[PDB]
């Protein structure tokens, strides 16, 4: 039983963090570079 | 939007997948802002005809419209090496650029000097300069007066003669040029 | 699977041009551009090695190994020994020089790193064959694990001028590749012999052999990838620089008494 | 007993008879195939048709012509010499008098067994709608032989043109247990033995399973065992972007 | 898409420039033939190959 | 039995003895050792990136 | 009905021939085809790993290159330059008078042949090399093929007349090819004529304006002394005296016995 | 079971069967007595005179005395014990097919020695040894318990009986389909 | 104008089967449809032909074979009327056939919309299925039917096309290849049953249950050492490079275990609910 | 191997390909002409001695 928690445990990681990737990122796009 | 967007994905056939994306931008024809950015996502692909029929359905709605910034969108379409995509662009850069010279848009120096460059040239493609030549001529149609106007304050409601003439216009070299009933979308100014 | 599937040739690489690009060699001798594995970039990627090519579309597909058999210059290697180690006795006094000169340098070198010497690359074998020598150094291998490749003083002679030579470079070669490894010298003399007389025709081929011999030995820095022992059976005047403490280590007599 | 590898060519023509002719249920084609009957893997490497006459009302009424098969085999003479009659096809599920007794006219010309194949037009249910069966006596007796399709290299190349996991088998698995139930039922109305004593053996195979508990939770804690891995897999999914993220923080001085 | 324009390339060799010619061709020596006549590649400059320049040939 | 030879154990007060097997375990923490160097020396090359 | 027979046979499509050079895995062999150049080919059926290995000819595919059946190891014309006969073919009548010493030959020659068991109980090894010398032509040839009659092996004449030649390395692939033929098939005895050519230790035992005979010296020694010897096939060499030879062959391990045809 | 080959008259058919009544007296081997009755050979042969061995044991196994079939019998066969050693089998038998689907349906496999003693008409002490003799003759397959005094047996002959036989089994294809309700519908949404 | 040939995928499959054994052996075939001159143009049903001693030729097609099989296929609606023929050859930069150059003009004069069709590669087939065909024609190609008004014309661009040796000419003046393909309601869900990626077929409810449960002897057999297997792949990448950086020569490292034992923890989760699965009527 | 032949062209190009009944074992010998085919190299039929290689030079008198 306690076995399950641990693995939602490292997926609860996830949605936090692979959405946060993009999220500054759209000011290099918009933003004239060298 | 949620059927056209299906059928151009899971149908592995590239000419329905070009009807598809075609067929999105009649009903985008209220809001021209968020076409650039739906076809620019369709852009990337590993098929030409999902690039030739979003470059086509980006001058739909965009031609009498504003926005120029559609053309850097039609620009990376260009240099496709495949041969209908080339010509979907020119005679979609036709339809934005009408009227927008004279230190409106940069564009229009680029689209000028291809009307004699890719037919003069052996390196482009045999129908890329078949539409360049038709592209020279929407612009001048008219004698540099009459504009496609589809979905306007001056119409409106939805143009029956200008919707079906730009639906004919997707079939050109499967059977024979249909361009012929694109004369009715031509209104002047 | 389109890049090996069945089909496969032989190629020899040559230099690489961009990723997933490079120029080759193939067997018929026309030069092919062909498509270099993404596993391989710079580092495993081998500047020239023989690898293997696809027949028609000519893909890259894998690094073949500096294979040494063919029909020409032949040397024998062996593949686990049966002999016992320690089947003989009065050896003890080898018993003692043999762990260190064979066992320590292909296992446990580190400690020569602690004391800040690098590993002895082979050790010298005086006295005829058949004693302590080859049923004892063959049943050394199975104690370290290690390959024992045959090469003799007798052995890769041949008619054909540079391939002797060359077949010496291939060997030692692959052996820096694989740590565990041991090749064996039998009557070096015939090696070790030089030329007292210009011979024309017939053999020339007396003091080419002791080109890359040297080379891979004397030549290099002092490293251990491999087990170079050399057997003395008879030699008086034969100065060939084998002899001395530069690379080998320990020289053996076999007691007469 | 033997196996049966048909090619894929043989399955896709054999269904397009039926189409063509728009066949009702009253009249059923005929036709045969090729291969080496020799091994014990039935290789069928060719397929044909026959001008076969019916009559549904009647079973005793079929009309079958063995010249149309020397002329045939005359030009297979002249195109490969390593076909041979290994057998005949017929279509429908149904079994009557004209179906039975033809393939003993087959059997002159095929030295082994000729191999029976009951096509279905309709391709109604499940897979596989030829199903490969042989003729054996102890009364004929038909039985089912493993079904395998394997192809030739460029045979099994030209069908990707042509076209170009856990919830996969339990849709299908629903749907055969309910078949089974309907089996035992219709099998009971047809009586009022055989298949009945073979069932009760089958399915023969908690008393002893009180101390048998403890081996499944076993073999669940290794898959654990891969779920820490999983972990491990969605630990290094943290390790990732991470990289991306730090460059970006890098890209805020350079533009 | 790379892997379909990679994988379908016949090959190409290498060979030394010997002269060049005013009607738009070249002469490579070629190591497994000879000396042979190619055509000039669109994007390669015919004056700009010297003796023996190293140059990919298919 | 106290030098690991022989593999059991015995029973001083009423003179028995039981059945000992020699594993007790098999491999599961060893994945741990790769996941503690791991996380010492990745992370902290994270926060150089970061600055 | 044969004419018809001849007609299908001539639709039948042929394969290639050739040589493993190297092996690169269990599913994959590095070969060499005698029709065109190197190529590296799978395997289709039948395949037997254990008779096919590194060095063993193979039958190629000229369109997918596989390999389809397994052919017996086979470069120089070993059923010409070699000798090969069944059995023997001169009886014991014409060695008579050597019973003393074939008596004692037969014991350390065919028991091994027939029943290896016999030593291995005892735990010792059968003798491999046997010395047969005296005048040329006499007893050279009666004692070749009265062994291999008494024993039932096939009788191998391979005379070292064959070996030093002007070659890249021919005695080096003349052992090999011959180590492969006894290989192959294990009731074989092999045999030579004039093995005092090829010897002599010059020396110090190497080569001085003498290219073959080295070669011959050492790999003679290699596969006796090796790893993998031939238990199944005995070394037969005739020459004039012994002492004309290379005592290094001479030495225990591979020469055990010299016998004086008188 | 073959209708169109053997053709014989009536009087040969008693004939036939005397020697299957013979037959399956010695040994208890391709099912027991009622695999005749289901095939046209018991009902088309008479009653009596000596003819209704097949009869008499069929159902002798349930009621378990051997001196009705005895009395009808002669001393040639009666002499010898395998015939009583053979029949106390068919006895269990009977309760053997009972392990896969009767009484109980949630597919637990027990017997005990309780039941195979009355029925058998054999002692509690001979149990075990009837077990293994069994197990040595090829008759059939398992292992028993000796601690809770239970027995679970291995693949065995089922005999083409019908009704609360297929019953109880057309029963557990019902709980099979019942989980395509349970677990079925669960999976499939997900 | 040029034809568009519409070829079924029974007929494509046939054509390739029949051509394939060898690259020197040379074959013939025949092909059967029903269409109209400038569109409409099918292929219903090939066969092989017998080969004569010249090979590919007029005079090898014989007809007493060829009316037996009309009565034959008129059953099963296969008979139709001969639209061209097939063949096979080894194949050349040009010129495909070595024998047959002008008997496509005898061909012509049987039927003016017959073509002959040689396959390439010869079990060279990359998935593509390039096949060429033949037209006939002669005096043509100046003021006439206008042909590049169908599909995928003007071929030659550069040094590539088709073959790459024939470029514009193609064969004979410009014959302009067109070849389409077309499947049906029936010939889409046959092929799916039988090839797609790989056959599990003829039982839908045994592929999984049998290849994941009672296989495991062959495949998940000491599964504690099939976990010690997903270690060493894991130790093989993350023991070497640490840094995040180029020292050990590696990039992807830690993604390289991640997608590979991705599976292998998905597969034992799939076997652990077919576990469950087996449904083995416990309850109570 | 025992039912199939070895033959060597003068294209030093070596077939192996199996016997068949056309050509007889006493047939096939070194030294002799056995037509063979051209691209695939495969023995059709024997040929009857016409140009056996006579090595000129060489005196003949009867």
């Amino acid at each position: 039983q306690v076995f399950d928690e641990r693995i939602k445990f490292a997926n609860q990681l996830h949605d936090e963090y692979l959405v946060s990737m993009r999220y500054p990122e759209d000011k290099k796009t918009q933003q004239n570079e060298k | 939007v949620k059927r056209l967007l299906h059928v151009a994905v899971s149908d592995s056939n590239d000419d329905v997948r070009r009807a598809a994306v075609i067929a999105l931008g009649f009903v985008l024809l209220r809001d021209y802002t968020t076409v650039p950015r739906i076809v620019q996502l369709l852009s990337k692909s590993h098929n030409a005809h999902v690039r030739c029929g979003t470059a086509f359905a980006l001058g739909i709605a965009c031609a009498g419209k504003g926005l120029q910034s559609a053309i850097d969108v039609l620009d990376p379409l260009t240099k496709d090496p495949v041969d209908f995509v080339r010509q979907a662009a020119m005679i979609a850069l036709s339809m934005i650029l009408i009227q927008q010279t004279e230190k409106l848009n940069p564009q229009v120096a680029d689209i000028n000097k291809n009307f004699l460059s890719v037919i003069t040239n052996k390196h482009q493609e045999g129908l890329a300069k078949f539409g360049a030549c038709v592209a020279q001529g929407i612009m001048n149609a008219g004698g540099r007066n009459v504009t496609i106007q589809l979905e306007n304050a001056d119409t409106g409601t939805l143009d029956t003669k200008s919707v079906v003439g730009l639906v004919m216009f997707s079939q050109f070299w499967y059977w024979f040029p249909l361009a012929h009933f694109l004369s009715l979308s031509f209104t002047p100014t | 699977k389109r890049i090996q599937s069945v089909p496969l040739v032989i190629g020899q690489f040559l230099e690489p041009i961009d990723q997933n690009t490079g120029i080759v060699s193939s067997t018929t001798g026309m030069s092919y551009v062909v498509r270099i594995l993404s596993t391989l970039d710079r580092e495993l990627l081998k500047p020239s090695m023989s690898v293997a090519l696809h027949r028609h579309s000519n893909a890259l597909v894998d690094i073949l190994p500096p294979d040494s058999d063919s029909s020409i210059s032949v040397m024998g290697e062996n593949e686990k020994p049966d002999v016992t180690y320690a089947d003989v006795g009065g050896l003890d006094m080898q018993k003692q020089e043999i762990r260190e000169a064979v066992e320590l340098p292909l296992v446990q070198a580190d400690l020569y790193e602690q004391i800040g010497i690098d590993p002895p690359r082979g050790v010298l074998l005086y006295g005829p064959p058949g004693t302590g020598k080859t049923m004892l150094v063959k049943a050394v291998a199975n104690s370290t694990k290690a390959a024992f490749i045959r090469v003799n003083g007798s052995e890769f002679v041949h008619k054909y001028l540079g391939e002797g030579p060359r077949m010496v470079r291939d060997v030692f070669r692959l052996a820096r590749e694989n740590a565990p490894s041991i090749i064996f010298i039998d009557e070096v003399d015939s090696i070790a012999t030089k030329r007292f007389d210009a011979q024309t025709g017939s053999d020339r081929e007396v003091q080419r052999i002791l080109i890359e011999l040297l080379t891979q030995m004397d030549g290099f820095d002092q490293s251990t990838n491999v087990k170079v022992i050399m057997a003395t059976n008879r030699a008086d005047t034969l100065d060939p620089a084998l002899l001395r403490p530069g690379r080998l280590d320990r020289k053996i007599e076999f007691p007469s008494l | 007993h033997e196996k049966v590898t048909i090619a894929p060519l043989v399955l896709l023509s054999a269904l397009d008879h039926y189409e063509r002719t728009q066949t009702k249920e009253n009249k059923r084609c005929v036709g045969v195939i090729l291969g080496d009957a020799n091994s014990s893997t039935i290789r069928v490497t060719n397929s044909f048709a026959l001008p076969f006459e019916e009559d549904e009302k009647n079973s005793d009424v079929w009309f079958l012509d063995h010249n149309y098969i020397e002329n045939m085999n005359e030009m297979c003479k002249k195109i490969n010499a390593k076909e041979k009659l290994i057998g005949w096809y017929h279509s429908g599920p149904k079994l009557r008098a004209s179906d039975l007794k033809i393939n003993e006219l087959f059997k002159k010309y095929t030295q082994n067994n000729p191999l029976l194949l009951i096509v279905d037009v309709k391709q109604q249910g499940v897979g596989l709608p030829t199903d490969a069966y042989v003729a054996i006596e102890q009364e004929k007796t038909f039985l089912h032989l493993p079904c395998t399709i394997e192809a030739e290299e460029a045979e099994e190349i030209g069908v990707e043109h042509l076209l170009r996991i856990r919830l996969t088998n339990q849709l299908k698995s629903l749907k055969g247990l309910q078949s089974k139930l309907k089996d035992v039922v219709e099998y009971l109305d047809k009586v009022i033995h055989t298949i009945l004593g073979k069932l009760q053996d089958v399915f023969n195979l908690n008393n002893l399973q009180k101390a048998l508990t403890v081996k499944t939770n076993d073999e669940l804690m290794v898959i654990y065992i891969s779920n820490l891995v999983r972990s491990i897999i969605a630990f290094d999914d943290l390790i990732e972007n991470k990289i991306q993220n730090k460059k970006i923080q890098e890209q805020r001085v350079k533009d | 898409k790379d892997e379909l324009r990679l994988l379908q390339e016949p090959g190409s060799y290498v060979g030394e420039v010997i002269k060049i010619v005013s009607d738009k061709k070249v002469l490579v020596k070629v190591q497994p033939e000879g000396k042979y006549i190619v055509d000039v590649a669109k994007d390669i400059n015919v004056k700009d190959l010297k003796a023996s320049q190293r140059v990919c040939l298919r | 039995i106290l030098d690991k030879i022989f593999y059991g154990v015995l029973d001083q007060g009423n003179g028995w003895l039981y059945v000992y097997e020699t594993p007790n375990q098999d491999a599961t923490y060893d994945s741990a050792l790769e996941l503690v160097g791991q996380l010492n020396k990745v992370v902290d090359q994270l926060f150089e990136k970061a600055s | 009905d044969k004419t018809e027979n001849d007609i299908k046979a001539l639709q039948s499509i042929g394969q290639l021939i050739g040589e493993v050079m190297k092996e690169l895995s269990e599913e994959k062999y590095i070969v060499k085809a005698s029709s065109g150049p190197r190529y590296i080919v799978g395997v289709r059926n039948s395949v037997d790993r254990s008779k096919l290995k590194k060095g063993v000819r193979v039958t190629l595919d000229i369109t997918t290159l596989t390999i389809m059946r397994i052919l017996p190891r086979e470069t120089d014309p070993l059923v010409y330059n070699m000798t090969s006969f069944e059995q023997g073919e001169i009886t014991f009548d014409g060695i008579g008078g050597l019973t003393e010493q074939i008596r004692e030959l037969r014991e350390v020659i065919e028991l091994p042949l027939k029943n290896p068991e016999i030593f291995q109980r005892v735990g010792i090894k059968p003798p491999k090399g046997v010395l047969l010398y005296g005048p040329p032509g006499t007893g050279k040839t009666l004692l070749a093929k009265a062994v291999a009659a008494t024993i039932g092996a096939n009788f191998i004449f391979s005379p070292a007349s064959g070996i030093v030649d002007k070659y890249i390395g021919e005695s080096a692939r003349i052992i090999r090819e011959m180590f492969a033929y006894a290989k192959e098939h294990e009731p074989c005895i092999i045999f030579m004529d004039e093995v005092d050519a090829i010897g002599g230790r010059r020396f110090s035992e190497g080569t001085s304006a003498d290219r073959e005979i080295q070669r011959t010296l050492m790999e003679l020694l290699t596969q006796m002394d090796g790893f993998d010897n031939l238990g199944q096939t005995k070394i037969i060499m005739a020459t004039n005296r012994p002492d004309t030879l290379d005592p290094a062959l001479l030495r225990p391990g591979r020469l055990d016995r010299k016998v004086e045809i008188p | 079971t073959l209708e169109p080959s053997t053709s014989i008259t009536l009087a040969e058919r008693q004939q036939l069967a005397y020697d299957l009544s013979i037959s399956a007296l010695l040994g208890d081997k391709i099912y027991n007595f009622g695999e005749l009755l289901h095939h046209p050979i018991m009902e088309t042969i008479v009653n009596d005179s000596n003819y209704d061995w097949l009869f008499q044991l069929l159902n002798a196994l349930t009621v378990g005395d051997f001196d009705k079939f005895d009395s009808l019998i002669k001393v040639q066969i009666s002499k010898i014990p395998i015939l009583a050693q053979h029949e106390s089998f068919l006895r269990q038998k009977i309760c053997l097919m009972t392990l896969i689907e009767t009484v109980f349906v949630k597919n637990i496999r027990m017997l005990s020695f309780e039941d195979i003693s009355k029925a058998t008409h054999l002692p509690k002490d001979n149990v075990e040894h009837l077990v293994m003799r069994a197990i040595s003759l090829g008759l059939l397959k398992g292992s028993i318990d000796q601690v809770n005094e239970l027995v679970t047996i291995s693949w065995v002959q089922p005999r083409i009986i019908s009704g609360d036989q297929i019953t109880k089994m057309k029963d557990r294809l019902v709980e099979w389909n019942d989980q395509v309700e349970k677990l079925g519908k669960k999976m499939e949404a997900r | 104008t040029k034809e568009t040939v519409y070829i079924s995928s029974i007929a494509l499959l046939k054509m390739l089967k029949h051509g394939r054994a060898g690259v020197p052996m040379e074959v013939m075939g025949l092909m059967l449809g029903e269409f109209v001159d400038d569109y409409t143009v099918n292929v219903v049903d090939v066969f092989a032909m017998p080969q004569s001693g010249t090979g590919v030729s007029v005079e090898a097609v014989d007809d007493v074979f060829q009316a037996k099989m009309m009565d034959m296929l008129k059953q099963t609606g296969r008979d139709q009327m001969v639209v061209g023929w097939y063949h096979s050859h080894p194949g050349f930069g040009c010129w495909l056939s070595s024998v047959d150059v002008n008997t496509q003009k005898s061909f012509e004069q049987l039927n003016s919309r017959a073509v002959a069709v040689v396959v390439d590669p010869i079990q060279s087939v990359k998935g593509k299925v390039v096949i060429d065909a033949f037209r006939l024609i002669d005096t043509g190609a100046l003021i006439n039917n206008l042909e590049p008004r169908q599909t995928t014309s003007n071929t030659g661009l550069l040094n590539k096309a088709n073959i790459q040796a024939l470029i514009h000419g193609l064969n004979r003046h410009y014959y302009s290849l067109n070849i389409d393909y077309h499947k049906t309601a029936k010939e889409t869900k046959m092929l799916m049953n039988l090839h797609k990626e790989q056959w599990q077929s003829g039982l839908k409810m045994y592929d999984y249950e049998e290849k994941e449960e009672s296989n495991l002897a062959a495949t998940k057999s000491m599964v504690k050492i099939a976990e010690q297997y997903s270690k060493r792949i894991e130790e093989e990448k993350e023991l070497t490079e640490e840094e995040l950086k180029t020292r050990y020569v590696g990039r992807q490292d830690p993604k390289k275990h991640l997608s590979e034992t991705a599976d292998e923890t998905l597969e034992n989760n799939i076997v652990s609910v077919l576990t469950a699965g087996v449904n083995s009527v416990a309850i109570k | 191997v025992g039912k199939a032949a070895v033959v060597k062209t003068s294209s030093r190009q070596t077939v192996f390909l199996p016997m068949v009944g056309l050509v007889d074992p006493d047939k096939l010998k070194p030294n002799d002409l056995v037509g063979v085919n051209k691209d695939s190299y495969l023995i059709l039929d024997t040929l009857p001695s016409e140009f056996d290689s006579r090595v000129k030079a060489m005196e003949v008198d009867e």
